Order: C-alpha cells, then sequence, then structure tokens
C-alpha cells in the first residue's frame, strides 16, 4: 500500500524479467541472472539486499558438495519446511532449451554474515512431466506426510511435430497434475475430468489440505479464463486421492505475484487482463478452514511513469515487499532502460 | 530505371532495355526457392515445401506481452533452398570448370562441396542529423560461401571448383539478418538455434538436382572458421576475456604460456567440450570452486555450435 522507488547498484545489466526471489530468515537472494556465470559471480545467485532504498547486488558461493546449475528464466518454486528449504523446478535455458530436472536449494552455513548453499537435484522415475515453463509447483501436507503438487505451464510442439519454420512456436502442455514425493522420486500423472486446457502463469495458493489455482492465460483460444480451481488432495495409506472443484468469483488476470502479509493471508499485485491493456487494480485474498474469498484493496497509486508506460514484471522478496520494475523510456533517448519500485504491502 | 528506359525507347524508337515487370520475372528465377530437387533421406524436421523464400527469422517466436520481452527484426531464408539457389547460380562456372578438367559433361554426383561458415555484426547502422544521439541499433548478419567442390572418377579425386577470393565482398551469400546486440545472448541462439538444426539435420543427407539436363547427388561438410575472437568466445561456452586460458585450441595458462613456448597439441572439441559442460553441472567429485575452474579448464556455458577456429596473417605480425 506504498510505493517507493529504488536506487540501483552498478551491475543492472544481470536484471531480465523473469527472475528469481528467495528468502531465508528473511534475508533475501536473487536468481536467474541474464546471460551466463562470469568471473565475478561462478554461480549466479546474489546477496539480494537494500538499504535506504539503495540495492547491490553482491556475490554468494556454494559449498563443496553443491551442484551448479544454469540460470532458469521462467521456473517454478515453492517453499519446503519440512529445516527450511525451496524447491525449483522446470523454466528455460539461456540458450531456451527446456530442462526437466528438480533442484533443491538448501542453506549450507551461514558465518560472520557470509552464507553459503548446498545446491542438490532430483530425478524422478515412472510417469515424468514433459518440460516445461510457466507452470506452478506447491508443497502441501496431509496426516504429516507432505507432497508437492504440480500443474503444468506451456512448452514446444513434440519431436514429431516440429519443423524449421516453427521451431519457436508453442504449445500448451495436457492439462493433468503430478504428484511428486521427494523421499523417492515417485511421480504419477492424473486426469481430471472438471479441467478442460493447458494455463499459463496462472496464480497458486496452498494451505495445508486443497490448493487453489486463479487466473493465468490460455493459449488454445488465446483468452485468460475467468474461472477459479480449488484442488482437493488426500492421501491415505492407500493410493492418494485427488479431487477438484469449480468455484465462481475467479477474477481474469495473468502473470501476477502472490505475497503473504499476515498470517493465513495473501494479497495480489496487477498483472495482465488483457494483451493490449495492462491490468491495474491490485487484489487481496483470505482463507480459513476451508472457506476462499477475494477482496480488492483501495487501489494504491502509482507514478504517471507506470500509468504511461505499456508493460512491467516483478516477483516478491517474501516479507509483506513486493518489488517489481518496468522498461524505461527509449524516446527521451537517455535512460538505462530499466526503472524499479518496492511495493511494501505490510 | 523506368524513368532511363522509357526515355531510350522514346528516343531510339527501339526497345533496348526491358521494363519492370520482366525484371521481376528475372529477378524470381534468381531468389531461393525455384528450382525442384529433392533429398534421398527425407530430412527430418524439415517441410519439404519446396518454393518458400524469405521467411521470418524468429521461426514463430511468441511475441505476446504475457511472455518474455524482444523487440528485434530478423529476416532469414531457409537453409537447404538457398543451398540449392546457389548451386543453381554456379551452374554453367561448374559446368565449364568439369569441361576444363578434361571430363564429361555427362557425369552422375556425388559432388561434394566445402562450404565457408561464418557470422559478424556490422556495429552501428543509424543515421540520425540531429535530434541528438537517437539510437546506437546494433545488428548482425550470418551468412555463408562455397569455397570448394570436389569429385572423384573410381579412385581419383579431382577439385573441380576453386574459388579464387575467399574473403572477399562478393562471395558472401547472407542467411540471416538481425537487428540485434552481438553479446545479447539469448535472442541471438533463439534465433540461430533453427539453422543449426537445419544445419545438422543436413549433415548426413544426398541432395539430387537436374542442373544439366541430367540429375546430380550431393554431400556437404562444413567449417565453421569464419567466426571473429570475441565471438568464438562468447559462443563455444569459454570465458570472456580474463581467464588465465587464452587458448583456444591448448589448454595452456597464461602462467604456462609464458614458460613452455611451443611444446603444445590441439586438444580442444565440442563433444569433449559438451563432456566437460556435463561434469561442471554435475561436480561429481563435490570439489571446490577454484579446483572445478582449473578442472574444465575455463569451460563454463553450455556449447551450442561446433567452430573450427583459425587466424589471419595480420593479428600475427601485429603481435610480433
Ligand atoms: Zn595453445
Amino acid at each position: 500500500m506504498s510505493l517507493q522507488m529504488v536506487t540501483v547498484g552498478h551491475n543492472i545489466a544481470l536484471i531480465q524479467p523473469g527472475f528469481s526471489l528467495m528468502n531465508f530468515d528473511g534475508q533475501v537472494f536473487f536468481f536467474g541472472q541474464k546471460g551466463w556465470p562470469k568471473r565475478s559471480c561462478p554461480t549466479g545467485v546474489f546477496h539480494f539486499d537494500i538499504k535506504q532504498n539503495h540495492l547491490k547486488l553482491k556475490p554468494a558461493i556454494f559449498s563443496k558438495d553443491s551442484c551448479y546449475l544454469p540460470p532458469l528464466r521462467y521456473p517454478a518454486t515453492c517453499s519446503y519446511k519440512g529445516k527450511h528449504q525451496y524447491i525449483i523446478h522446470g523454466g528455460k535455458t539461456p540458450n531456451n532449451e527446456l530442462s526437466d530436472k528438480i533442484y533443491i536449494m538448501s542453506v549450507a552455513c551461514k558465518n560472520n554474515k557470509k552464507v553459503t548453499f548446498r545446491c542438490t537435484e532430483k530425478d524422478l522415475v515412472g510417469d515424468v512431466p514433459e518440460p516445461r515453463y510457466g507452470h506452478s509447483i506447491d508443497v502441501v501436507y496431509s496426516r504429516g506426510k507432505s507432497m508437492g503438487v504440480l500443474f503444468g505451464g506451456r512448452s514446444y510442439m513434440p519431436s514429431t511435430q516440429r519443423t524449421t519454420e516453427k521451431w519457436n512456436s508453442v504449445a500448451d502442455c495436457l492439462p493433468h497434475v503430478f504428484l511428486i514425493d521427494f523421499e523417492f522420486g515417485c511421480a504419477t500423472s492424473y486426469i481430471l475430468p472438471e479441467l478442460q486446457d493447458g494455463l499459463s502463469f496462472h496464480v497458486s495458493i496452498a494451505r495445508n489440505d486443497t490448493v487453489y489455482i486463479l487466473g493465468g492465460h490460455s493459449l488454445a483460444s488465446n483468452i485468460r479464463p475467468a474461472n477459479l480451481y480449488r484442488i482437493r488432495v488426500d492421501l491415505p495409506l492407500g493410493t492418494p486421492a485427488v479431487n477438484c472443484t469449480v468455484l465462481p468469483g475467479g477474477i481474469s488476470v495473468s502473470s501476477a505475484i502472490l505475497t503473504q502479509t499476515n498470517n493465513d493471508e495473501f494479497v495480489i499485485v496487477g498483472g495482465y487482463q488483457l494483451e493490449n491493456q495492462k491490468r491495474m487494480v491490485c487484489s487481496l485474498v483470505s482463507l480459513g478452514d476451508n472457506t476462499i474469498e477475494i477482496s480488492e484493496m483501495e487501489t494504491p497509486d502509482w507514478t504517471s511513469d507506470i500509468k504511461h508506460s505499456k508493460i512491467w514484471f516483478g516477483s516478491n522478496m517474501g516479507n509483506g515487499t513486493i518489488f517489481l520494475g518496468i522498461p524505461g523510456d527509449n524516446k527521451q533517448a537517455m535512460s538505462e532502460a530499466f526503472y524499479f519500485y518496492t511495493l511494501r504491502c505490510s | 530505371y523506368h524513368k532511363m528506359y522509357r526515355t531510350v525507347k522514346a528516343i531510339t524508337g527501339r526497345q533496348i532495355f526491358q521494363p519492370l515487370h520482366a525484371l521481376r520475372n528475372a529477378e524470381k528465377v534468381l531468389l531461393p526457392g525455384y528450382h525442384p530437387f529433392e533429398w534421398q533421406p527425407p530430412l527430418k524436421n524439415v517441410s519439404s515445401r519446396t518454393d518458400v523464400g524469405i521467411i521470418d527469422g524468429l521461426s514463430g517466436l511468441a511475441s505476446s506481452v504475457d511472455e518474455y520481452p524482444v523487440d528485434t527484426i530478423a529476416k532469414r531464408f531457409r537453409y537447404d533452398s538457398a543451398l540449392v539457389s546457389a548451386l543453381m547460380d554456379m551452374e554453367e562456372d561448374i559446368l565449364e570448370g568439369m569441361r576444363s578438367q578434361d571430363l564429361d559433361d555427362y557425369l552422375n554426383g556425388p559432388f561434394t562441396v566445402v562450404v565457408k561458415e561464418s557470422c559478424d555484426g556490422m556495429g552501428d547502422v543509424s543515421e540520425k542529423h540531429g535530434s541528438g544521439p537517437a539510437v546506437p541499433e546494433k545488428a548482425v548478419r550470418f551468412s555463408f560461401t562455397v569455397m570448394r567442390i570436389t569429385i572423384e572418377h573410381g579412385s581419383q579425386n579431382v577439385k573441380v571448383f576453386e574459388e579464387p577470393k575467399p574473403n572477399s565482398e562478393l562471395c558472401c551469400k547472407p542467411l540471416c539478418l538481425m537487428l540485434a546486440d552481438e553479446s545479447d545472448h539469448e535472442t541471438l541462439t533463439a534465433i540461430l538455434s533453427p539453422l543449426i538444426a537445419e544445419r545438422e539435420a543436413m549433415k548426413s543427407s544426398e541432395l539430387t538436382l537436374e542442373m544439366g539436363g541430367i540429375p546430380r547427388t550431393f554431400k556437404f561438410i562444413f567449417r565453421g572458421t569464419g567466426y571473429d575472437e570475441k565471438l568464438v568466445r562468447e559462443v563455444e561456452g569459454l570465458e570472456a576475456s580474463g581467464s588465465v586460458y587464452i587458448c583456444t585450441l591448448c589448454d595452456t595458462t597464461r602462467l604456462e604460456a609464458s614458460q613452455n613456448l611451443v611444446f603444445h597439441s590441439i586438444t580442444r572439441s565440442h563433444a569433449e567440450n559438451l563432456q566437460r559442460y556435463e561434469v561442471w553441472r554435475s561436480n561429481p567429485y563435490h570439489e571446490s570452486v577454484e579446483e572445478l575452474r582449473d578442472r574444465v579448464k575455463g569451460v563454463s556455458a553450455k556449447p551450442f555450435i561446433e567452430t573450427v577456429p583459425s587466424i589471419d596473417a595480420l593479428h600475427c605480425d601485429i603481435g610480433n
């Protein structure tokens, strides 16, 4: 509910649309740089730290037992509190390939305000999903047992339906959800009759029994489906039970960002509603035991610099603070081509 | 040209030049995508439609708002059709070459064609007389050149055609043009990757053509030598310039290069570079950062373009 302009460090070019903001004990790290790693930073992850609305991207190193990984430009990620760590999988390479490997970022050590990481990857057996981007991953619990729930984004054509002149064209994947054990790597696709087509850059909320979907864009008819989804999960002793229901009240949005403000209390910043007009108004949500209800805020004021532009992007830093950017105006021809704002929600 | 044509046609009475539609037909006979041909392997992931010309360079990208933004403009040819049109252009020369080398005008293949491969950016192309500085506007081409053509008879091979001026401006046929920065990595590889796919599909194929009234067959061999230094260090996956690793053939450090002067060899290849990058990803021995840095010899990025590097004499004597 408060716009703040940020000044910038020297290395602007490592930022790019489609980044990753990770958080550990309030300390926030940048992932997903532009280009490839350099002699300055061998990894690509940085201490994203801001004082007096001034950012500095200063490097962060790995452990010995860590695994190295390229920057991924549109992955999916989720929190794993079971210690605490992040689960990241999917994404797009700097050379525009699509991997399907599941990397685990764990904090190795932190000493004298210098922290290191313990990156490991994990593969899967059985019904593997095809590599994609714009998809969504969430962790959910039941009976004390944890399980990762996935929902697809979009991908290329398969190897038979791919030619030269259409080598880069994309299509929505098949509407299936995958159940991913992290103790062994068990993966199982599931076919759901209420679900119809693919979906990309949809917003994903999960609270301990049932994962909520919202918004996103469907490539199949070039619309934004204005219907939310409520996806009930049960994991008994036997085979796990997946359930889905359709509820009214969905808002037609794509490429927004979620943020926890208070306990069981989340908020939504504006993304896109049509591909000709930016979506300006932003929304809230509130969860109970099983209820779900949207809400709208008091339309927090932007600069006109936003209101005259065309696009944006962004993510969240975790602690009720939305960090986002905007391409500059090349008409004035004295721009650094990118400005940035931080939106404290509190 | 229309003015010149109509004025000389009026003043002489005879029509010494040609009008414009005949000029359009004479240029449509020389573009890519006119003559028919086929391939003895059916060329997987290639559309076998045989009348395509200038196609969009983005190969159907994803220019919507909700995607990663890219505002570049790229126009390209399909690779096989441009190769076909280049061969049909040099048809009369290859006819008279094989006549001059004491052979028959009737001869089936296979003609083996060795092709130079190159790429370069041309810096700024903007023209603003005022309005302050307008736009830097960097752009880059991607081109090729037929270097030599050869043919055997039984077991004895003969160079049937050699080119006199390799690096000249009149023999660099362009595949694709894009208005983009040379170092803007992801856009560059995203446009150039389908032509790489077409090249690797074409590497193990057989062309069949109908030039001299009789069919001929063709194989191909590609040498990626026409790159410059900053680009070959960028698109193969090496460090830019500030490493200890300076040799693009031998893994000699800057320390050993001052120490050992000549006693090295050539030890860099494409598949081993892929393997080294996979070692950099996997990190199988859980070592530290610097020992990985010296174990892989500067390998940092995924290699994606095969390239056989070389030099030129200006850099040699200027370093001397
Ligand atoms: Zn050497």
